DNA sequence: ATTCAGGCATGGCTAGCTG
DNA sequence: CAGCTAGCCATGCACATCGCCTGGAAT
RNA sequence: UCAGGCGAUGUUU
């Protein structure tokens, strides 16, 4: 029917011809014969009539005149619907400054006239005056005047001078002004602006002013002159129980408009003084205000009781406006709602659901089926028939529900499990039955949950609900590649007791020819449930080219074993079950089991487990005793001791050996220790309590008591749950966070007096506050990022590019947290990898990587794989197949069309609720500070050197003497795996080609210290050294020996203000000496304010620490939070103290001292010199003077800006960063999240840029743009004879590259209103559908599934 | 008759197109006449269109096939 | 008459319904004893010192 | 309530999360029936016509 | 609780909410992302098309229901015609364009 | 308040103790959290729960010792300089009465009663920084002042 | 029977003080 | 005439449900 | 049949 949505201002002439009539009178009804009003805001012959097809005169009624109005009330015949189109208008006498334009912040209005809105209020006020047309007098053009200063101006100057106050003001201004001969001028002065504040405000302003001209538009259009109103039935006049009516609020809004309009045009007439129509106009001014706004001025108009009546911005805005309340999900019928229940008799694709349920939902089916079997004539009976509900209903409807899927839903949906589907099979009673393997993947427990049922209409529909959303076909979440279907908590426990052995039961001792004889032997009741026993069984083995064969032997088992062998389908091996079988076992149970045999047999598979499950469990009957949670007998000795010792601490402290926080953690560590010797001998008392005979005497096994084995399966609970039923429970921290200090000694089982309970209390409270805070926070994150990744689907099947990012196992420098393997799983290679049998190639360039690679990959001691992402993907608003790797939740590559931004985000958000709120995140800094003074070399290899400048001391070490030296991991191969800096004057435990292995510490120095390490050995003499002048000797009390301090010239005498202490090496005589072989003079100059320990008549060695530098280091990562920190890091904030870096690579020096701060300058190699910058001087300088280096470089020390990183280093770098740095926050608390949504996010992140040089493009220099757009220019530019485009990328938060859309009614759905419908409409901006959010809102298709083939087909259209 | 759909997925690798293809033999079963290939067993049209799938005789080549023999009239 | 489920126990750290049960076991105990010594009608003196 | 002899044993499935089962002996004896009491009201207005 | 084809709201002919109003569920804000996670297009479509607010829209499918021709057919919804007489009422000028 | 002087030996002890508690102590009780977590409930679970209360505590307890060995001063002198009372010094010191007491002074991080247990904060050490064998030293105590006599002194 | 008095976090902006 | 710079506003705050209650004062 | 108040049930350190 249409495309893309056209927005824009409206013009007097454009409103006049929307309307039909005209408002005159503020009546409503009559209250007594209830036809409207005449000629008011319910009138028929400007808005229509009543019912259908009668004139409200009641002259004619029928069809027949269809069309003609009235010709004694005139009023037009035509279906009541009218009046939902039809609209009106007003006419103010005054003219009308409308609010959007006047407060949005920025105002439009106020940087058109380059005015203060403050003095813009006060003229729309009246309480001030402002010219127009001064003409050749004393005055200016914008000069706002006040009262008296018009006054005495109007004395003097009465004439032709000319200044007045109101809208009319503005309007003659605006209407004034022009637009060609302003954009001259301001180009003019944007030639000649040197200053970049001034530089920002007129570019602004520019920009704003080429753009209304490029848009056909008029400033004037700005003042409202004629105000529409809203059709009759948007403000419906609902009756109420009583003769009252529901009062509406836009109602009100516009009879207080009406009225203060009539007035004044009433006082137009008798030509009343000035004051009075000036009250009058401020009134209206003030009440179209608060229709088109209601709050935006001073207080806010009441209503009936307290609260301000809702006006249209509110119609629009906030999370009960329109679009978040009936555009993005309405109600909707043919559905229903009900409890929930168990029922274990049904295979995982069915579920329960209740008769009357479904006979009232399917009822237009039954109608059908009905009269299509010849049972009723017409629709009449059909529906007496099912109400009365007669016999032939029911078979009916069991006809027509035979196989036709519906829905279920539960009410937080967070991910795209939250909706599954079914087939019925009809039940008794009123509560829907639902199968149990799914009550994990709901995450919904039988508490008394509800759950909402859907029911398909149309044909392509059913087809989807089978072919994608039944139940069979999501076994894995798309989150990560681990199963969904975990057997959950009986079964395990079941299965457990089933497969065990004890040490000596009945029937031990036989040999069994078959698992059959084996079931018969344990239903006869001749043999126990458990007892080793060798047995024959035969496996399958699929080894040869896609082909079973068979093998048999004698393997030694246990009976119930056995029986569980019956169900293991054809392909397995044998040892998958030949063991306890927890939680975990039979996790990768069935994981291999779909990696090895396809889908069906893993969903009958799984099936079987749950029924036999059950019924061994039931046949066990684990149940749970009080006698058996077995307090240890050394509890009570224990807390004894505990007790001893806190008294013998209190003694020392009122002895006098401690002070009070020492007495505090003291106790609180002793009490602690307590706490762990007690969990250890209550765990060892149980676990392996049971002891017995074996025929023999005696021998220890694993327990059978309940609690035991109900923590030891991994059914519920764990050792410190059965710490608190048995142990001590710890200790309690109190609302200050202040851990109190005398442990609660008892237990769960022993009772407990008052306090003690008191306490606990304490804790649990706070807890659930925190629940509350923090589901809110993750809520809104959750939101935030799907409507910023909404808009990407996979489009095209291959790139085919040669870019790609670098993958390695991720070390802590010691041990490897996450395998390359884990790393790599799925995603596609780039390159080729050759063997490390190099010129030898493995793999293809361009292949996927399932298990198979992955182990090929291992068997070879792979080091890094360039792999292609999707952050650097060549696709035209899309994102193309191969760059984005296996589709978890699927075997295969992704299909092409499977949105992807959609499911990336909601797995992002899902888990955020496990995080925490107010900790402080140093899983950044746990290794580093551990390996500040020692170098950590990560993986095995011999160590070389990189430009060396060392010796080897008397001591008999190496020591470095520049930094130009580089640490390399030689590897068994030739290359270069590791690399490291070299601190000054290191320590080197190895040496070079010196074979080690790795992770070895070898190094040691203090961290805050500078050496002064000499060249060769001798004395030291106080060479250029006098106390006063050059230094000072301080008296050091807790170390015994003092030291020398360095008086700085800002603290030193004047005389030797600038004397530089010296140090040169003598010997025993003090003959001498110069450097080594040169003639050189062999005397270190000091720097201020350090510490020289050494004194007169000292040896020394050849590099050895004469002084020392006194280095100080900050590192406040206390700014970590969690939660808060992926929320800024998808904010992309600029942290507290930015670290600053490198900008380009060269040599460095200092310039200008206190200019309230210091300067810093660096000189190119041979390039343009003269940058600088201020730095703050307190801060830590990790550089000097004669350092080159590359840019990009660091320079200082705290966190990494985003910002600089990606306009410094590449894309590649940010997103690793960003990748790393969320990874690493979740990982500390234990969630998988594969790394594809994360790069995905960070994508959508920096989808805009800006421009350098315009070259032959058709754009503003200092310009913003969206990369594609102007990607895809520029290549079709160069693909003629002309010269290309010049950008930058540039990355910004998601609150805000939601916004900067091309679509805008995507933003006008999301976090406001008002900013983004003012900037579109003074943009006149087009906007194609071109995404999900929009076609979901007009209702049409979307280009995301199916719809992609549609949208596919109707872009050919064309 | 029906738990899932992989042999179809195999025999058209996309997942999708299948969606497409099922209904568009399913509306011919159920608004105009052309009775079915295979034999039935008191099961819907869509059952019925995805179990003549995975026998592997229709496809949206053979579909545009049969649709211009038609029209030939 | 009614049959609940073990597993919770543990997991929700609540182990009184456990002592409330055993309790009650005595309790309808007493009762029982009770019932069968006033059904076989006995002296009075018997459920004095009972 | 009431007061009913209970134990504590997985049974066939039926209470797998926490799902309380109950035998028909409860519900012969009458020992949860439950009284409701609704209360509906028609209203004779005077409206003109 | 269950519905099949009940009232109507007035102002956005949508179906009501609650159960004494006999009226039916809510498909929220989440559920249609989940929809769109999976790749089920048309699900959408007649779940807040067909079910909810054209007119036209449901009349046609309940005749078309009852003599077995499973076959929607879209049209416009009606919210957010409302939504474009809401925008209007301000100075704005929105509108469709050409096909 | 405070003094950031620490002696060798402990540093390294504490160094050790922290690598300890972040390679073996903090994965497995990971392993737990992300095990239970896969479980239905979390309003209604406690392992989830007390696990995570687990690591809450592990994690305050590497926190503090990280700033710690940010923050540390060490002094790891010889007995090159001796005669006085001023910092890693066994000192036995006697009542007047019969009491005797045998210690080691060293840094706030080593008091955990072992070999050498005593910090420079007390005011036993204050009113000790240095002496001579054979004299007098006073403290003020809650319970009022006190007295005692050095015997011996051997730093290592 | 008509009528007129307990929040937080963040970002954006504007006078207002040093060179 | 420029670079902060502290102080003052705008805007934001999960989803789903059920029951009950009350909707201008003066002339 | 609309808007508010109140209370309650679920998921939710
Ligand atoms: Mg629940
Ligand atoms: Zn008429
Ligand atoms: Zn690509």
């Amino acid at each position: 029917e249409f495309d893309a949505i056209k927005i824009a201002l409206a013009s007097p002439d454009m409103i006049r011809s929307w309307s039909f009539g005209e408002v005159k009178k503020p009546e409503t009804i009559n209250y007594r014969t209830f036809k409207p009003e005449r000629d008011g805001l319910f009138c028929a012959r400007i808005f229509g009539p009543v019912k259908d097809y009668e004139c409200l005169c009641g002259k004619y009624k029928r069809l027949k005149h269809r069309g003609v109005i009235c010709e004694k009330c005139g009023v037009e015949v035509t279906q009541t619907k009218v009046r939902r189109e039809r609209m009106g208008h007003i006419e103010l006498a005054s003219p009308t400054a409308h609010i959007w334009f006047l407060k949005s912040l920025p105002s439009r209005i106020g940087l058109l006239l380059d005015m203060p809105l403050r003095d813009i209020e006060r003229v729309l006020y009246f309480e001030s005056y402002v010219v127009i047309e001064g003409g050749m007098t004393n005055l200016e053009r914008q000069q706002i005047l006040t009262e008296e200063q018009y006054l005495d101006a109007l004395e003097e100057f009465g004439d032709e001078f000319d200044a007045k106050m109101g809208a009319e003001a503005i309007q003659a201004l605006l209407k004034s002004m022009d637009l060609e001969q302003e954009c001259e001028q301001l180009r003019e002065e944007l030639n000649e602006t040197n200053s970049e504040t001034k530089r920002k405000k007129l570019t602004k302003r520019i920009k704003l002013l080429e753009a209304f001209v490029q848009s056909g538009n008029k400033p004037e259009w700005m003042i409202l002159t004629v105000l529409p109103v809203l059709p009759p039935d948007l403000r419906p006049l609902v009756p109420l129980d009583g003769g009252r009516f529901a009062t509406s609020d836009l109602n009100d809004l516009y009879r207080r408009v009406i009225n203060r309009n009539n007035r004044l045009k009433r006082l137009l007439d008798l030509a009343a003084p000035d004051i009075i129509v000036r009250n009058e106009k401020r009134m209206l001014q003030e009440a179209v205000d608060a229709l088109l706004d209601n709050g935006r001025r001073g207080r806010a108009i009441t209503g009936s009781n307290k609260r301000p009546l809702k006006s249209l911005a509110d119609m629009i805005k906030g999370k009960q406006g329109r679009f978040r309340q009936n555009l993005l999900g309405k109600r909707v019928d043919y559905s229903g709602r009900s409890v929930i229940t168990v029922g274990p008799y049904l295979r995982l694709h069915q579920c329960g659901l209740p008769k009357k349920m479904a006979l009232e939902l399917f009822k237009p089916f039954i109608y059908g089926k009905l009269e299509l079997r010849g049972l009723a004539t017409t629709i009449k009976a059909a529906k007496k028939m099912v109400e009365r509900e007669e016999a032939v209903v029911w078979d009916i409807l069991d006809e027509v529900i035979r196989e036709h899927p519906v829905l279920l839903n539960r009410a937080p949906t967070l991910h795209r499990l939250g909706i599954q589907a079914f087939e019925p099979v009809l039940i008794e009673g009123k509560a829907i039955q639902l199968h149990p393997l799914v009550c994990a993947a709901y995450n919904a427990d039988f508490d008394g949950d509800q759950m909402a049922v859907h029911v398909p209409l149309t044909l392509e529909a059913q087809l989807e609900a089978r072919a994608l959303m039944m139940s069979t076909n999501n076994i894995l979440s798309p989150a990560n590649g681990e199963p969904i279907i975990v057997p959950s908590q009986d079964v395990v426990l079941g299965l457990y007791y089933m497969t065990r052995d004890c040490v000596n039961a009945k029937g031990e001792g036989m040999v069994l020819t078959g698992p059959k004889e084996a079931e018969r032997l344990y239903r006869s009741g001749l043999a126990s449930l458990h007892a080793r026993v060798k047995v024959r069984i035969t496996e399958y083995e699929k080894d040869a080219n896609g082909e079973l064969v068979a093998k048999t032997s004698l393997k030694d088992t246990t009976v119930g074993r056995a029986i569980l062998w019956m169900i293991v389908p054809k392909g397995l091996p044998y040892s998958i079950v030949n063991q306890a079988l927890g939680k975990k076992a039979i996790s990768k149970m069935l994981n291999t089991c779909y990696r090895i045999l396809g889908l069906k047999p893993t969903v009958i598979f799984a099936d079987q487990i749950m029924y036999t499950g059950f019924a061994y469990a039931a046949r066990s009957g684990a149940s749970v005793g009080i006698d058996d949670m077995v307090i240890p007998e050394k509890k009570h000795e224990i807390i004894s001791e505990a007790e001893a010792e806190v008294a013998e601490i209190q003694e020392q402290f009122q002895s006098g050996l401690v002070t009070a926080g020492e007495r505090y953690n003291k106790v609180i560590d002793i009490w602690a220790a307590a706490n762990d010797r007690v969990s250890k001998a209550m765990m060892d008392n149980l676990q392996t309590e049971t002891v017995i005979n074996r025929d023999g005497q005696e021998e220890k096994q694993v327990s059978f008591n309940s609690i035991y084995m109900m923590a030891d399966s991994g059914a519920r609970g764990s050792a410190a749950q059965i710490r608190q039923l048995a142990g001590m429970r710890g200790l309690m921290a109190k609302p200050d966070g202040s851990i109190i200090e005398t442990p609660i000694t008892a237990n769960f089982r022993e009772g407990l007096n008052v306090l003690q309970y008191f306490i606990s209390t304490h804790g649990a409270r706070k807890g659930l506050a925190d629940t509350a805070l923090k589901t809110a926070n993750s809520g809104y994150l959750t939101r935030r990022l799907v409507d910023v990744a909404q808009d990407l689907v996979v489009t095209e099947d291959d790139c085919g590019t040669h870019e790609g990012i670098m993958m390695t196992p991720v070390i802590e420098g010691g041990d490897v947290k996450e395998p390359l393997r884990d790393r790599v799983l799925g995603r596609v290679t780039a390159e080729d990898v050759l063997k490390p049998g190099t010129a030898d190639i493995l793999v293809p360039r361009n292949t996927l990587l399932h298990e198979q690679w992955c182990d090929l990959l291992e068997e070879n001691s792979v080091d890094a794989v360039k792999v292609r992402s999707v952050v650097s993907c060549d696709t035209d608003f899309g994102v193309c197949a191969h760059c984005y790797g296996r589709d978890l939740a699927r075997g295969h590559i992704i299909n092409k069309g499977e949105a992807i931004g959609v499911i990336a985000a909601q797995s992002i958000g899902e888990p955020g609720t496990q995080l925490t709120m107010r900790t402080f995140h140093i899983g950044g800094a746990a290794s580093r500070a551990a390996a500040e003074s020692s170098i950590q070399v990560k993986n095995k290899g011999s160590i070389k050197l990189s430009n060396v400048k060392s010796v080897v001391n008397s001591s008999g070490k190496l020591v470095i003497t520049s930094r130009n030296t580089e640490l390399k991991l030689i590897d068994e191969f030739g290359r270069t795996k590791e690399s490291y800096k070299v601190p000054y004057g290191a320590v080197l435990a190895k040496g070079d080609g010196e074979q080690v292995a790795g992770g070895e510490t070898v190094a040691n120095w203090d961290p805050h210290t500078m050496p002064v390490i000499t060249e060769v050995s001798g004395f030291v003499r106080f060479t250029d050294m006098i106390d006063g002048q050059t230094i000072t000797r301080q008296t050091d009390e807790l170390t015994g020996l003092s030291s020398l301090v360095v008086l700085d010239s800002a603290e030193r005498t004047a005389g030797g203000k600038d004397l530089r202490p010296a140090l040169k090496i003598v010997d025993a005589q003090g003959n001498d000496v110069l450097i080594p072989g040169t003639d050189m003079p062999a005397q270190y100059f000091l720097p201020g304010k350090a510490i020289v320990q050494l004194e007169d008549g000292v040896q020394i060695s050849s590099g050895d620490t004469l002084a020392r530098i006194p280095q100080e280091s900050g590192g406040t990562k206390d700014i970590t939070g969690g939660l808060p920190r992926v929320a800024d890091l998808f904010e992309a904030r600029r942290p507290k103290e930015p670290a600053i870096l490198a900008e380009i690579s060269g040599i460095v020096s200092f310039g200008k001292e206190t200019k309230g701060k210091r300067r810093l300058v660096i000189t190119p190699v041979d390039g343009s010199d003269p940058y600088e910058e201020m730095i703050p001087k307190w801060r830590q300088l990790n550089v000097f003077e004669g350092e080159r280096v590359e840019r990009g470089d660091v320079i200082s020390d705290g966190p990494e800006a985003p910002h600089d990183i990606l306009r410094l280093r590449g894309v590649h770098a940010v997103t690793r960063y960003i990748v790393n740095e969320v990874q690493d926050v979740y990982r500390l608390q234990g969630v998988k999240i594969n790394d594809k949504h994360i790069e995905v996010i960070v994508r959508q992140m920096l989808r805009k840029a800006t421009i350098v040089n315009a070259g032959s493009s058709d754009f503003l220099e200092g310009e913003q743009v969206e990369y594609s757009r102007v990607k895809i220019a520029n290549r079709e530019l160069e693909a003629n004879g002309k010269v290309g485009a010049t950008y930058s990328r540039d990355l910004l938060g998601i609150t805000k590259a939601s916004l900067a859309t091309e679509s805008f009614i995507s933003a006008a759905s999301f976090q406001e209103t008002t900013r983004v419908l003012t900037e579109a409409a003074v943009a006149g901006k087009r906007d194609e559908l071109r995404g999900l959010k929009e076609n979901v809102i007009v209702g049409r298709l979307i280009p995301a599934g199916t719809g992609y083939a549609y949208h596919q087909d109707r872009m050919r259209r064309r | 008759a029906r738990v899932t759909v992989q042999d179809a997925v195999e025999k058209i690798g996309n997942r999708f197109d299948l969606v497409l293809v099922a209904a568009r033999r399913a509306r011919q079963m159920q608004v105009g006449g052309k009775d079915p290939l295979v034999p039935e067993e008191n099961d819907k049209t869509t059952v019925i269109a995805l179990r003549e799938i995975e026998e592997g005789l229709i496809n949206n080549q053979i579909l545009d096939v049969r649709e211009r023999q038609e029209q030939q009239e | 008459d009614i049959v609940l489920n073990p597993l919770g126990v543990p997991s929700r750290m609540n182990i009184g319904q456990i002592l409330e049960t055993h309790l009650g076991m005595a309790a309808k105990g007493i009762g029982d004893k009770i019932n069968a010594m006033l059904k076989q009608q006995q002296e009075v003196a018997k459920l004095r010192e009972f | 309530g009431q007061n009913m002899r209970v134990a504590f044993m997985p049974w066939n499935g039926y209470n797998f999360e926490d799902s309380i089962l109950v035998s028909e002996r409860v519900v012969q004896e009458d020992r949860f029936t439950t009284i409701h009491i609704q209360e509906l009201a028609c209203v004779s207005r005077d409206t003109k016509l | 609780h269950a519905r099949s084809t009940g009232s109507y709201s007035l102002v956005t002919q949508q179906p009501l909410g609650g159960k004494a109003q006999f009226g039916g569920q809510r498909f929220g804000e989440m559920e249609v992302w989940a929809l769109e996670a999976y790749g089920a297009a048309y699900t959408l479509q007649e779940m807040l098309t067909v079910k909810s607010d054209d007119v036209n829209g449901r009349t046609k499918m309940y005749k078309n229901i009852v003599d077995g021709n499973h076959q929607m057919e879209p049209g416009m919804p009606e919210s957010f015609n409302v939504l474009l007489k809401e925008i209007r009422s301000l100075g704005i000028n929105i509108e469709l364009e050409d096909e | 308040m405070k003094t950031p002087l620490v002696t060798r030996e402990g540093y390294e002890k504490l160094k050790q103790e922290l690598n300890y508690l972040w390679r073996e102590e903090r994965p497995e009780v990971t392993k737990k959290v992300t095990w239970a977590a896969s479980l239905g409930d979390r309003s209604e679970n406690a392992d989830y729960q007390y696990n995570k209360k687990r690591l809450r505590e592990i994690d305050r307890r590497v926190r503090y010792l990280t700033k710690c060995m940010e923050n540390l001063k060490i002094v790891d002198y010889s007995p090159q300089q001796e005669g006085k009372v001023f910092f890693g010094a066994w000192v036995e010191i006697e009542n007047d009465d019969g009491v005797t007491h045998r210690f080691r002074i060293v840094g706030y991080d080593e008091i955990f009663g072992r070999k050498d247990y005593i910090s420079i904060d007390s005011p036993m050490a204050r009113a000790l920084l240095k002496k001579e064998v054979g004299d007098l030293a006073v403290v003020n105590t809650p319970a009022g002042e006190a007295s005692w006599y050095v015997n011996a002194i051997e730093y290592v």
